[PDB]
C-alpha cells in the first residue's frame, strides 16, 4: 500500500492554466445558487435547499452552517468538499486561535486559515482541489461586519454583496441595482429574499429556502447568566417560520 | 524490572538409566500467604518432554502459551510433525534459553526458574536447567530454589556422577524423588503436601501423575518436646 | 530491584608452548555456596584450531562463545574459506566484546 | 504487450508477464542438473566462461553444513537467495539448536519470491536455484523457481538444454534412486545426465562444477583437478 | 484520458469513478427498502441465493453494526463487509471515548465523511456501496440516514436502493402524500414490516416467499434481525386479509 | 513510463544492458596479470589540450595491496572508491589482516544493483580491479553495473575493448614479465587510441606484492613508450 | 479504455477488470473442492503429475491453520501460501487475546478482508487463488469459499479451478440426494471420486490425490490429512466409480 | 517521499536528464578563467538585456567561498545558490575538524560530488550548472583552476570558458594561451581574460566583470573604469 | 502503480529549460501589473487590481500589496493564495533572525531565503512550483533602499524600477526612458501611476482598481515609515499627478 501519490495532481498546462482549478470552478458553476449581502447593522447569507428526492429530510441537510458564534458559512458546488471543509474550519478556528488567544478569530483570519486549506489542496501531492466557492459571512469587534467569498484555488475577496454558482452573473446584477451603503439588516433580507426568487424554479418558500444572519448578539441563546461581557452569539439561522412572514410583505 | 506476586517453590529432577523424573509441588505463595492450592507447574510438550518452572506464576502461564504457541507452529508445513521432525527437548530447551537471556538483556526478565526434562529420538536422556538471567548448566540431578539446597544432596547419594546413571533404576530414582519431596514439605515454608511428579522413559513413553501427597511422615517426637531448655 | 549480572566462579589457564598451547578450565559451576554441576564444560574447540573460554558470569560467556563460533561460520562464507588465523580471531572478539562496552559481557575471555 | 509493464499487473488471460521475462533469464542460463539417492544427494553444473582468459562463472553456493543449492540465470539474485537460506540455516541452529529442514527452507524461499511478485516497485527474481540436502528425513533435493513455486523431486535440471538431461533422468529414475552408500557412482550418473545437454562443447577440468551432501559427508564443493577424476 | 481512471476533475466537473462506483452499487441486483414506525425503524431488503450448493444463513447484506444502529448495503459484498467492519470499530469507539452510544446520523456522516475522502484522494477508490442506516435514537427518534459513494448523506421519512428504488419510491411517496406524515402510524413493529413488505409487492410487481426476504427491524435500545420463520408469519398476515 | 527494475522480454534488466552502452562510449582501460605482477592502463582522452591532463585521475588506489581502473561515466566510480577503500580498511581494523582482492570486489559488485523507486539508476562505469593476497596471488577482476564479476588473466573495457581484447587473447600467456606486461598495456592502448599516444594522454600503474600499487611516474612511462617504439621497429 | 490497466479503476460498467482478469488464473489452476458433512468438513485437490521425477506424496497443497482449520487453492500457488500465512497471524493474535480458538465465520472475515483490500490500491496486485477453508468451532461445522475480489459465503459443497463445472454438478447431486447430510468417512469418498470426475478436464496428464478433513467424532474437531489405510480406501472407490 | 528515478540510461547509453542541464549551462551568460604565474582571474558576461538594474544588490557572478577561493558559474542561477551554500557549509566544517582551510582541489571535489549525487538520487533533477573553481591552497603559491559540470566529472585548467558562446571563447584561448610561459602578472592575464570575452560580449561597458585572486587570500573585484581602461588599450592596439 | 499519473514537474526540457517555471512565468504575465520603483529618499509600490466590480469592498481589500515586517514590503504578481503561503514563511523568518540577532534581517537575506524556497520547488520533491512573482521594496542600514524581484525559478537580482505581471515589455521600456538616478518619492510615484496609465488594459485608470504603497525615511527624524495608502488616498493622488 502507502500512498505512493507524493507528486502534484494540479498542474500549469502551456497555455499557464491550472487545469484542475478552473475544472473545480466549473464544478462551482452547476452547483445551486447561493448569496450573501452586508447591511450597515447585519450580514445575511441565503441559498436554495434543492432538495434530491421529497422523501428525504431537507432539515438534515445544513448547507448555512455556524463556524464561530460571530461567523457563519455558506457554499455552492459539491456539498460533501462543503462538509468536511466546515468540521476543518471549526476546529481550525480553536486549534489554531481559540486555544493561543482565549477568545474566537476574526472574520478575516478564520477565512485565511480556511483559504490555505483550499490552497494545499491545489499544491500537496495525491489530491484534488475542492470544487466549492464559500461564502463567509462574520463580525468581529475591531472589524465590524463583513462577508468574504473563498474559490477553490484558494483566493478570497471581500464582498458588499455577491452571489455565487448556477445563476451568478445574473444574481449579481440584481444585487448591483439594490444595494447601498445606508441599509439596514431587515432590507438586506429583504433583497436576498427578492434575488434568490430569480434562480429558484419550483416552489419558494421557508423549507425550501435556508436563510442565516449575523447580526446583534443573541443572550437568549447563550445558555447561561452571570457573566456580564458573555452577550451571544451574533450567527443566528432563521426559521422555516420567519422566512414565510417576510415573503408575505415581499 | 519487576518483582515476583504469585510464586512457585522447588523443581525437583534427576537422570535414571532409561530417563527422567522430574516433580513439583501444586502451590501458588502470595508472599507468605498460601493463596492458590491447586496450581500445576508441570508442563507436558509432545510426549517427549515435560518443562518444570518454579518462581512468577503469571511469567510461567505466559511461557505456557509461548509453549503451546510452539507445537502449532512446528506442525505449520510439516508432514513429519509426529515423527521424525517432531519437537524435541533438546529444541524447546533452547528456545526457552534464548528468550530468557534475551528478556534478562532488555532489563525485564521473565522471573522464573526452569527445568526441561525429556527423552531425545536417540534415547538419550534430556535434563538442562535456566534462569531469569539466561544462566544454563546440566547435571545428572537438577533443582531449583530450596530443592537446590535440600534435594540435590539426597539425589546426588543415588547419582553422584555420570556413571551411576546407567545402575540407577526408574524405581530406585522415583522413591529418591518422594523421599525428596517429603524431606522439602518438612523444612520450606512455602511448600504444600500435594505435588505433581513426571516420568519420560526411552521405552514406555511419558506417565504423568497428577494428586500425589507426602505420606509417611514422623511427627511422633513431638510430643516429648516440652519447652526451650 | 533486578540484577542483570551473577557469578558462577570457575577459574581457567593458558599456557602457549613452543609449537603447542593448551587451555585449561575446572568443570565445577557454582552460584553463592551451592554447586549447579561437577561437569559443565567451559573451555571451547571453535574451529580453525582456535579453543575458547569466557569465564565469569556463564549466561555471558556462552552467549560470547556462541557469537564467536558463528563469526568464524560467516567468514568461511564471506572469504572464500579461509582458515580465521589466532590474531584475526583476537580482533575479531575486540570488536564482539566492545560492541557491549556500555553494557558489558562480563567474562574475562582466554583463546 | 500493454500489461508487462510492472509486477503489478495480470494479463487479460491471467498472465504475470514480468514474471514470466524473469522465468526467462534461467533458460539462458548454463546447464545445471540435480539427482539423489536415499543416502546422498549430487548437484552438477556447467560453469560458463566469458571468454579464454575469463574464469568460469561458480553456480554452486554452500548455505549450511548439510545443505546448498546451483544456480542458474542473474547470479546476484542467486547471492541474495543463498545468503537469505545461510541466515535461517542459521537462525534454526542458533535458537533452536535445530538444522533446518529442507522442505521449510523450500517454503521460505518460496515465501520471498512472492512478496516481489505482488507489490510495485520491486520485480521478480531472476534466477531458478536446485537445493540440495541431507535432514532427519534423509535426502532431498528441491527446484526453486522465481515465480515462487518450490517442488520437491528426486532430479531434475534448468537453464539452456535442460531438457536432454531431464529426459535421461527420467528414463534412469529406477536405477540413480538405488545408488546408496556409494557416492561416485551418484556423481557418474549426474555427470552422464548433465552430457546430455552440451552441444558442441565438452566437459572441461575447470568447466566442471560438482557438490554432494549425505548420511556422513559435509556439504562439499569439488572443483579442479577434483573433478579430473570425473571427466 | 486519465481523469477517468483517478478522483480528479474532468473538464465538466465531474468525477467519473465516483459515478462508476454508483454503477457498481447495482451489481448485485437487489433492492432494499427502509421505513419509520412510531417506536420503531424497519428495513427490508431482497434476498437471492442462486446457488444450491451455498448456505442460504450466510448470505446477507443486513448488519448489525451496534446494539441500536443497523445497516444495509447495496452493493457488492467484499466492499459491503469493509464498510461494515469500519462502522462497528467507529461505534465502538465512539462509545469508549464521549460515554454514550454512537447516534444513527453521526455515523451515517463519519461514514459519509470517510467516502468523501475517497474521491478526493487518488491512493485510495471509492466503495461502490450506498449504506442504509437505522435505529431508533434516543433524542430523534426512528431514524433513517443514507451515505454513497459520492460522500453524500442525508436523512430521511422512508427510502429504497436498487435497480427498482424509482418505483418502490413514487410508490412510498403517493402514500405519504394520503397520510400527510413523516411516518407508518402503527403502534407494534410486526405492522410496520408488514406494511413494508405490501408496499414493495405493490411497487416490484413481484410475489415473496419466507427465503426472498431478508428483514432487519429498530426498537428502542436493540436492532435486530427477523429469521425465516419471524417472515413467514409476516407474510402469513399479509395474505390473510 | 516504465519501471527501473523492469526485465525485457528476452530476460535482461533494461538499465543494466544500456548502462553497458555508456560503458562503450567510455576511454579504454586495460589491465594484465603476470606471476611477478598485475599491470593497468588507461587511456585519458583530453577534451582539449587547456586541460591540465595530470588532473585525470582514471587509476586509482583502493589499498596497498589493491589497485583499479575505471571507463565509461568517470563521476559515477567515486562512490564505489570510497565504499571499496571504507570496506578494505574496515575489514583491517575487524581481523588484522589485509581483505582478499576477490572479496573486495564482491563488495563492490553488491552496490551494483541496489537501485530501483537505494540509488535511481545502476552504475555508468566498469572498473579493473587489480591485486595480490597470500592465498590466491595476483589477480585481475572486471566489475561490471549487472553485479557480476569474472576474473581474467587480461582484460580491456571501454571504447576500444573487443579489439584490444582480441590482441589481448593472441598476445598472453602464462611465462609473461612485468616489463613485457607494461609495453604490451602500452602496445594496445597506442593500437586503439584515437591520438597518438604519449606519456601525457595514457597513464600505467602496477600493484606487486613488495611495493604495493604504484601509479606510473610521466618520466617513468615516457621511457618505456621509447623502448616499445625501438623494438617494433627492430622486426 | 485504459480501465483493466490499473487495479481497483472501476470501469465505466462499474467493474474492477483487473479482479476479474485474477480470476482467469484461478480458472487456469488445478481442481479443488470442500465438502461439508455431519460433524465436519473433508477438502480434496487434485495435483497434476508434470513428470515421473516428483516425488510421490511429498509436494503437499493443503495447508492447516491453527489446529482446526483446513485451507485449499486454485490457482497461483504461491499466492495461497501468502494468504494462508496471514490467516495463521490472524488466528494467532485472536487467540493470544480472546484465549478461544478463533471461529470459522471470524477468520472468513479476516482472510476477507484481507484480499478485499488487494482490491483498493493501484500499488497492490490482487490475489490470483479462490480459497476454499474451513473447520469445526464452537457452533459445529463450517465451509466457506473466497474469491480474488473478496466475496465469500457459506457452502454445503464448494469447488474451483479448471474442472469446476464439473464438480459443481456432482456436489449439486450430493445435496440433492442427502438432505439429512453426509458421514464424514462417506464425504471422504465422495470427494475422492469428484476430483476423479474433475480429472477429464486434465485428461493429458495423471494426477495424485489428496484428502484432509476435520470431523467432531473422527479427528475430534481437529484438521488431519487422510493416509494409508483410508486414503488408498478412498482411491479405490473412486476408481471402481468412472469405471 | 517523492522517489521518481528522473535521470536514467536510456537505450543508446545516455542520461537525458544530465545532457539537458548542459544546455542550460550553454544558455547561461559566458564565464572564463585564466590562471597567470602568480594569480588566477575570472571573467564574467553580464547580459546588457537588463538596463534600469542596481548592480550595488544585484547578486554578483563570482562567489567567495572561503577568504583564499572563489567559484563562478554559468547555468541556473537559482541552482548555483545551492551548491555554494553547501561549500560554503563545507569549508568552515574542514577548518573545525582538520585545523586547516580547504585545498582548491578538495573543494571542487566536494562541489562535484553534490552534481553527481543529484544524476543517481531518486526524486530530484541534477544541477544546472558548470562550475570554475580558483584559488590557492594554504600556504602555497601555485594557481589553482578547476572545472565541474552536472554530470560531476571535474578536472584542472590551465585556461577554461563555459557558458554561451564558450566554443568562440575557448577557440580563441588555445591560440592565445601558452603552457610553456602564462601571463607573468596580474595585467597579462587580465587583459587576456578581457581579450577572451571581447570576442563575445557586444559592448565592453558594463557586460564585463573581472575577480583576480592573488596568493594568501588576496581577492578584490575590479570597478567599471578599472575595466574600462583595458576595454581601451585593447582595441587602440586592433587598429592596426 | 502510481507512475502512470505523474507529471514529473522537476524536469529540463531537451533545451534545458524547466517546463513548469516557463508555463508559471506564462500564467504570471497574465496577472494584474505590479510597479517597484526606487528613489533616492524612498522606494514606490504600486499594482493594478484585475477587473474589479463596483460591489467589490476596496478599503478592507488587499491582493497586491504586503506588509512583510516595519521595513519590508512585497508587490504579487500571480496566484494570490500561492503568495500569502510564502509572505507568512517570510514574516516568520524575518523574526526568526530578530530574535536570533536582535537586529532587524537585511532585505536581501530575507529575498534569499524565499527564492531558495521556490528554488526547491522545481529541484525536488514532484510538486508544482508557486506561480508568484514578488517585488520586494525594503530598507536597512547596511545597503539603504532596495529593490528586488524573484519568480517561480527561484532566482532574484536588484533593481531600479522594475515591473511584473502584464504588459512587462511595454512598462519596462516606459521605465527605461523616464527614469533617472537623481529621482525623488514624489517625482517617482508619478512615473509608477504614468506607467500603469499607459500599460493598463482597461480604458481608463482609477482609485478603485489601484493598489498604492511607498517606504519613506518622511518619518520624523532617522527611521523609516511604511505608508499602504487608503482608497481616498489613492483618489487624491490620482487627481496631484492630472490622471483624473
Ligand atoms: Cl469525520
Ligand atoms: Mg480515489
Amino acid at each position: 500500500m502507502t500512498d505512493r501519490y507524493s507528486f502534484s495532481l494540479t498542474t500549469f498546462s502551456p497555455s499557464g492554466k491550472l487545469g484542475q482549478i478552473d475544472y473545480a470552478l466549473t464544478a462551482v458553476k452547476q452547483g445551486v445558487t447561493s448569496l450573501g449581502i452586508k447591511a450597515t447593522n447585519g450580514v445575511v447569507i441565503a441559498t436554495e435547499k434543492k432538495s434530491s428526492s421529497p422523501l428525504a429530510m431537507s432539515e438534515t441537510l445544513s448547507k448555512v452552517s455556524l463556524l464561530t458564534p460571530d461567523i457563519g458559512a455558506v457554499y455552492s458546488g459539491m456539498g460533501p468538499d462543503y462538509r468536511v471543509l466546515v468540521d476543518k474550519s471549526r476546529k481550525v478556528a480553536h486549534t489554531s486561535y481559540k486555544r493561543i488567544y482565549g477568545e474566537y478569530p476574526p472574520t478575516k483570519l478564520l477565512v485565511s486559515e480556511v483559504a490555505k486549506i483550499m490552497q494545499e489542496a491545489t499544491q500537496s501531492g495525491g489530491v484534488r482541489p475542492f470544487g466549492v466557492s464559500l461564502l463567509i459571512a462574520g463580525h468581529d469587534e475591531f472589524n465590524g461586519f463583513s462577508l468574504y467569498q473563498v474559490d477553490p484555488s484558494g483566493s478570497y475577496f471581500p464582498w458588499k454583496a455577491t452571489a455565487i454558482g448556477k445563476g451568478s452573473v445574473a444574481a449579481k446584477t440584481f444585487l448591483e441595482k439594490r444595494w447601498n451603503d445606508e441599509l439596514e439588516l431587515e432590507d438586506a433580507i429583504h433583497i436576498a429574499l427578492l434575488t434568490l426568487k430569480e434562480s429558484v424554479e419550483g416552489e419558494f418558500n421557508g423549507d425550501t429556502i435556508e436563510l442565516a444572519i449575523i447580526g446583534d448578539e443573541n443572550p437568549d441563546l447563550l445558555g447561561y447568566t452571570g457573566i456580564p461581557t458573555d452577550k451571544g452569539p451574533r450567527f443566528r439561522k432563521l426559521t422555516s417560520q420567519e422566512i414565510n412572514d417576510r415573503l408575505e410583505a415581499l | 524490572t519487576q518483582q515476583p506476586i504469585v510464586t512457585g517453590t522447588s523443581v525437583i529432577s534427576m537422570k535414571y538409566d532409561n530417563g527422567v523424573i522430574i516433580a513439583a509441588d501444586n502451590l501458588g505463595s502470595y508472599g507468605s500467604l498460601l493463596r492458590f492450592n491447586g496450581v500445576e507447574r508441570l508442563i507436558p510438550v509432545g510426549d517427549n518432554t515435560v518443562v518444570g518452572i518454579s518462581g512468577d506464576i503469571s511469567d510461567m502461564q505466559h511461557i505456557e502459551r509461548l509453549l503451546k504457541d510452539l507445537v502449532t507452529e512446528n506442525a505449520y508445513d510439516n508432514p513429519l510433525a509426529d515423527a521424525e521432525e517432531a519437537l524435541e527437548p533438546s529444541y524447546i530447551f533452547e528456545y526457552l534459553a534464548t528468550v530468557m537471556y534475551q528478556r534478562r538483556s532488555k532489563m525485564n526478565p521473565l522471573w522464573n526458574a526452569i527445568i526441561v526434562a525429556g527423552v531425545q529420538s536417540n534415547g538419550d536422556q534430556f535434563l538442562r536447567y535456566v534462569n531469569l538471567l539466561g544462566v544454563t548448566y546440566s547435571s545428572p540431578t537438577l533443582a531449583t530454589g530450596f530443592g537446590a539446597h535440600m534435594a540435590n544432596p539426597l539425589l546426588r547419594k543415588v547419582v553422584d556422577r555420570e556413571s551411576d546413571i546407567p545402575k540407577t533404576t526408574v524405581q530406585v530414582a522415583e522413591e529418591a524423588i518422594v523421599n525428596a519431596m517429603r524431606v522439602l514439605y518438612y523444612r520450606d515454608a512455602r511448600s504444600s503436601r500435594n505435588f505433581s511428579l513426571a516420568i519420560i522413559d526411552k521405552n514406555t513413553g511419558l506417565t504423568f501423575k497428577k494428586n500425589l501427597q507426602v505420606e509417611n511422615m514422623k511427627w511422633d517426637f513431638a510430643k516429648d518436646i516440652k519447652g526451650y531448655g | 530491584q533486578f540484577n542483570p549480572y551473577g557469578d558462577n566462579g570457575g577459574t581457567i589457564l593458558g599456557i602457549a608452548g613452543e609449537d603447542f598451547a593448551v587451555l585449561a578450565g575446572d568443570t565445577r559451576n557454582i552460584t553463592d555456596y551451592s554447586i549447579n554441576s561437577r561437569y559443565e564444560p567451559k573451555v571451547f574447540d571453535c574451529g580453525d584450531n582456535i579453543v575458547m573460554s569466557a569465564n565469569g558470569f556463564a549466561a555471558d560467556g556462552d552467549a560470547l562463545v556462541k557469537r564467536f563460533k558463528n563469526s568464524v561460520k560467516w567468514y568461511h562464507f564471506d572469504h572464500n574459506d579461509k582458515k580465521l588465523s589466532i590474531n584475526s580471531a583476537a580482533r575479531n572478539i575486540q570488536h564482539l566484546l566492545y560492541g557491549k562496552r556500555f553494557f558489558p559481557y562480563y567474562v574475562h575471555t582466554i583463546i | 504487450n500493454n500489461y508487462d509493464g510492472d509486477t503489478v499487473t495480470f494479463s487479460p488471460t491471467g498472465r504475470l508477464f514480468q514474471v514470466e521475462y524473469a522465468l526467462e533469464a534461467i533458460k539462458q542460463g548454463s546447464v545445471t542438473v540435480g539427482l539423489r539417492s536415499n543416502t546422498h544427494a549430487v548437484l552438477v553444473a556447467l560453469k560458463r566462461n566469458a571468454d579464454e582468459l575469463s574464469s568460469y562463472q561458480k553456480k554452486i553456493i554452500k548455505c549450511d553444513e548439510h545443505m546448498g543449492l546451483s544456480l542458474a540465470g542473474l547470479a546476484p539474485d542467486a547471492r541474495v537467495l543463498s545468503n537469505y537460506l545461510r541466515q535461517q540455516c542459521n537462525y534454526s541452529s542458533l535458537v533452536f539448536n535445530r538444522k533446518l529442514a529442507v522442505e521449510r527452507a523450500g517454503h521460505l524461499l518460496c515465501d520471498k519470491a512472492q512478496k516481489n511478485t505482488q507489490s510495485y516497485g520491486g520485480r521478480p527474481y531472476g534466477v531458478g536455484l536446485l537445493i540440495i540436502g541431507y535432514d532427519k528425513s534423509g535426502a532431498h533435493l528441491l527446484e526453486f523457481q522465481p515465480s515462487g513455486n518450490v517442488t520437491e523431486l528426486y532430479g531434475t535440471a534448468i537453464g539452456a538444454r535442460s531438457q536432454g538431461a531431464k529426459t535421461y533422468l527420467e528414463r534412469t529414475l529406477d536405477t540413480f534412486i538405488k545408488i546408496d552408500g556409494n557416492p561416485d557412482e551418484l556423481i557418474k550418473a549426474g555427470v552422464e545426465a548433465i552430457s546430455q545437454s552440451l552441444r558442441d562443447e565438452s566437459l572441461t577440468v575447470d568447466n566442471l562444477s560438482i557438490a554432494i551432501v549425505g548420511k556422513d559427508t559435509p556439504f562439499t564443493i569439488y572443483d579442479g583437478e577434483a573433478v579430473a577424476k570425473y571427466i | 484520458g486519465y481523469d477517468r481512471h483517478i478522483t480528479i476533475f474532468s473538464p465538466e466537473g465531474r468525477l467519473y469513478q465516483v459515478e462508476y462506483a454508483f454503477k457498481a452499487t447495482n451489481q448485485t441486483n437487489i433492492n432494499s427498502l427502509a421505513v419509520r414506525g412510531k417506536d420503531c425503524t424497519v428495513v427490508i431488503s431482497q434476498k437471492k441465493v442462486p446457488d444450491k450448493l451455498l448456505d442460504p444463513t450466510t448470505v446477507s447484506y443486513i448488519f448489525c453494526i451496534s446494539r441500536t444502529i443497523g445497516m444495509v448495503v447495496n452493493g457488492p459484498i467484499p466492499d459491503a463487509r469493509n464498510a461494515a467492519l469500519r462502522a462497528k470499530a467507529e461505534a465502538a469507539e465512539f462509545r469508549y471515548k464521549y460515554g454514550y452510544d454512537m447516534p444513527c446520523d453521526v455515523l451515517a456522516k463519519r461514514m459519509a465523511n470517510l467516502s468523501q475522502i475517497y474521491t478526493q484522494r487518488a491512493y485510495m477508490r471509492p466503495l461502490g456501496v450506498i449504506l442504509t442506516f437505522v435505529s431508533v435514537d434516543e433524542e430523534l427518534g426512528p431514524s433513517i440516514y443514507k451515505t454513497d459513494p459520492a460522500g453524500y448523506y442525508v436523512g430521511y421519512k422512508a427510502t429504497a436502493t436498487g435497480p427498482k428504488q424509482q418505483e418502490i419510491t413514487t410508490n412510498l411517496e403517493n402514500h405519504f402524500k394520503k397520510s400527510k406524515i413523516d411516518h407508518i402510524n402503527e403502534e407494534s413493529w410486526e405492522k410496520v414490516v408488514e406494511f413494508a413488505i405490501t408496499h414493495m409487492i405493490d411497487a416490484l410487481g413481484t410475489e415473496f416467499s419466507k427465503n426472498d426476504l431478508e428483514v432487519g427491524v429498530a426498537t428502542k435500545d436493540k436492532f435486530f434481525t427477523l429469521s425465516a420463520e419471524n417472515i413467514e408469519e409476516r407474510l402469513v398476515a399479509i395474505a390473510e386479509q | 513510463d516504465r519501471g527501473v527494475s523492469t526485465f525485457s522480454p528476452e530476460g535482461r534488466l533494461f538499465q543494466v544492458e544500456y548502462s553497458l552502452e555508456a560503458i562503450k562510449l567510455g576511454s579504454t582501460a586495460i589491465g594484465i596479470a603476470t606471476k611477478e605482477g598485475v599491470v593497468l592502463g588507461v587511456e585519458k582522452r583530453a577534451t582539449s589540450p587547456l586541460l591540465e591532463s595530470d588532473s585525470i585521475e582514471k587509476i586509482v588506489e583502493i589499498d596497498r595491496h589493491i589497485g583499479c581502473a575505471m571507463s565509461g561515466l568517470t563521476a559515477d566510480a567515486r562512490s564505489m572508491i570510497e565504499h571499496a577503500r571504507t570496506a578494505a580498511v574496515t575489514h583491517n581494523l575487524y581481523y588484522d589482516e589485509d581483505i582478499n582482492v576477490e572479496s573486495l570486489t564482491q563488495s563492490v559488485c553488491d552496490l551494483a544493483l541496489r537501485f530501483g523507486e537505494l540509488m535511481s539508476r545502476p552504475f555508468g562505469v566498469a572498473l579493473l580491479i587489480a591485486g595480490h593476497d597470500a592465498d590466491d596471488g595476483y589477480q585481475l577482476f572486471h566489475a561490471e553495473p549487472s553485479g557480476t564479476f569474472y576474473r581474467y588473466n587480461a582484460k580491456a573495457i571501454g571504447s576500444g575493448s573487443e579489439g584490444a581484447q582480441a590482441e589481448l587473447l593472441n598476445e598472453w600467456h602464462s611465462s609473461l614479465t612485468l616489463k613485457e606486461a607494461e609495453l604490451l598495456v602500452l602496445k594496445i592502448l597506442k593500437q586503439v587510441m584515437e591520438e597518438k599516444l604519449d606519456e601525457n594522454n595514457a597513464q600505467l600503474s602496477c600493484i606487486t606484492k613488495q611495493d604495493g600499487f604504484k601509479i606510473y611516474d610521466n618520466e617513468k612511462t615516457a621511457e618505456l613508450i621509447k623502448e616499445l617504439k625501438e623494438k617494433e621497429a627492430a622486426e | 479504455t485504459g480501465y483493466d490497466l490499473s487495479n481497483s479503476v472501476f470501469s465505466p460498467d462499474g467493474r474492477n477488470f483487473q479482479v476479474e482478469y485474477a480470476v482467469k488464473a484461478v480458472e487456469n489452476g488445478t481442481t479443488s473442492i470442500g465438502i461439508k458433512c455431519n460433524d465436519g468438513v473433508v477438502f480434496a485437490v487434485e495435483k497434476l503429475i508434470t513428470s515421473k521425477l516428483l516425488v510421490p506424496q511429498k509436494n503437499v497443497k493443503i495447508q492447516v491453520v491453527d489446529r482446526h482449520i483446513g485451507c485449499v487453492y486454485s490457482g497461483l500457488i504461491p499466492d495461497g501460501r501468502h494468504l494462508v500465512n496471514r490467516g495463521r497471524e490472524e488466528a494467532a493474535s485472536f487467540k493470544k487475546l480472546y484465549k478461544t480458538p478463533i471461529p470459522i465465520p471470524a477468520f472468513a472475515d479476516r482472510l476477507g478482508q484481507y484480499v478485499q483490500a488487494h482490491t483498493l490500491y493501484n500499488s497492490v496486485r490482487p490475489f490470483g487463488v479462490s480459497t476454499i477453508f474451513g473447520g469445526v468451532d464452537k457452533n459445529g461445522a463450517h465451509l466457506y469459499m473466497l474469491e480474488p475480489s473478496g466475496s465469500y459465503w457459506g457452502y454445503k459443497g464448494a469447488a474451483t479451478g479448471k474442472g469446476r463445472q464439473s464438480a459443481k454438478a456432482e456436489l449439486e447431486k450430493l445435496v440433492d440426494h442427502h438432505p439429512e447430510g453426509l458421514s464424514a468417512r462417506e464425504a471422504v469418498k465422495q470427494a475422492a471420486k469428484i476430483i476423479y470426475l474433475a480429472h477429464e478436464d486434465n485428461k493429458e496428464k495423471d494426477f495424485e490425490l489428496e484428502i484432509s478433513w476435520c470431523s467432531l467424532s473422527e479427528t475430534n474437531g481437529l484438521h488431519k490429512f487422510v493416509k494409508g489405510d483410508l486414503l488408498q480406501e478412498a482411491i479405490d472407490f473412486a476408481q471402481k466409480e468412472i469405471n | 517521499g517523492y522517489d521518481r528515478a528522473l535521470s536514467i540510461f536510456s537505450p543508446d547509453g545516455h542520461i537525458f536528464q544530465v545532457e539537458y542541464a548542459l544546455e542550460a549551462v550553454k544558455r547561461g551568460t559566458c564565464a572564463v578563467g585564466v590562471k597567470g604565474k602568480n594569480c588566477v582571474v575570472l571573467g564574467c558576461e553580464r547580459r546588457s538585456t537588463l538596463k534600469l538594474q542596481d548592480t550595488r544588490i544585484t547578486p554578483s557572478k563570482v562567489s567567495k567561498i572561503d577568504s583564499h577561493v572563489v567559484l563562478s558559474f554559468s547555468g541556473l542561477n537559482a541552482d548555483s545558490r545551492i551548491l555554494i551554500e553547501k561549500a560554503r557549509v563545507e569549508a568552515q566544517s574542514h577548518r573545525l575538524t582538520l585545523e586547516d582551510p580547504v585545498t582548491v582541489e578538495y573543494l571542487t571535489r566536494y562541489v562535484a560530488g553534490v552534481q553527481q549525487r543529484y544524476t543517481q538520487s531518486g526524486g530530484v533533477r541534477p544541477f544546472g550548472v558548470s562550475t570554475l573553481i580558483a584559488g590557492f591552497d594554504p600556504r602555497d603559491d601555485e594557481p589553482k583552476l578547476y572545472q565541474t559540470e552536472p554530470s560531476g566529472i571535474y578536472s584542472s585548467w590551465s585556461a577554461q570558458t563555459i557558458g554561451r558562446n564558450s566554443k568562440t571563447v575557448r577557440e580563441f584561448l588555445e591560440k592565445n594561451y601558452d603552457r610553456k610561459e602564462p601571463p607573468a602578472t596580474v595585467e597579462e592575464c587580465v587583459k587576456l581574460t578581457v581579450r577572451s570575452l571581447l570576442e563575445v560580449v557586444q559592448t565592453g561597458a558594463k557586460n564585463i566583470e573581472i575577480t583576480v585572486v592573488k596568493p594568501d587570500s588576496d581577492i578584490v573585484a575590479l570597478s567599471s573604469e578599472e575595466i574600462n581602461q583595458y576595454v581601451t588599450q585593447i582595441e587602440q592596439e586592433k587598429q592596426e | 502503480g502510481s507512475r502512470r499519473y505523474d507529471s514529473r514537474t522537476t524536469i529540463f526540457s531537451p533545451e534545458g529549460r524547466l517546463y513548469q517555471v516557463e508555463y508559471a512565468l506564462e500564467s504570471i504575465s497574465h496577472a494584474g501589473t505590479a510597479i517597484g520603483i526606487m528613489a533616492s529618499d524612498g522606494i514606490v509600490l504600486a499594482a493594478e487590481r484585475k477587473v474589479t466590480s463596483t460591489l467589490l469592498e476596496q478599503d478592507t481589500s488587499t491582493e497586491k500589496l504586503y506588509k512583510l515586517n516595519d521595513k519590508i514590503a512585497v508587490a504579487v504578481a500571480g496566484l494570490t493564495a500561492d503568495a500569502e503561503i510564502l509572505i507568512n514563511t517570510a514574516r516568520i523568518h524575518a523574526q526568526n533572525y530578530l530574535k536570533t540577532y536582535n537586529e532587524d534581517i537585511p532585505v536581501e537575506i530575507l529575498v534569499r531565503r524565499l527564492s531558495d524556497i521556490k528554488q526547491g520547488y522545481t529541484q525536488h520533491g514532484g510538486l508544482r512550483p508557486f506561480g508568484v512573482s514578488f517585488i520586494y521594496a525594503g530598507y536597512d542600514d547596511r545597503y539603504g533602499y532596495q529593490l528586488y524581484t524573484s519568480n517561480p525559478s527561484g532566482n532574484y537580482t536588484g533593481w531600479k524600477a522594475i515591473s511584473v505581471g502584464a504588459n512587462t515589455s511595454a512598462a519596462q521600456t516606459l521605465l527605461q526612458m523616464d527614469y533617472k538616478d537623481d529621482m525623488k518619492v514624489d517625482d517617482a510615484i508619478e512615473l509608477a501611476l504614468k506607467t500603469l496609465s499607459k500599460t493598463t488594459d482597461s480604458s481608463a485608470l482609477t482609485y478603485d482598481r489601484l493598489e498604492f504603497a511607498t517606504i519613506r525615511k518622511g518619518a520624523n527624524d532617522g527611521e523609516v515609515y511604511q505608508k499602504i495608502f487608503k482608497p481616498q488616498e489613492i483618489k487624491d493622488i490620482l487627481v496631484k499627478t492630472g490622471i483624473t
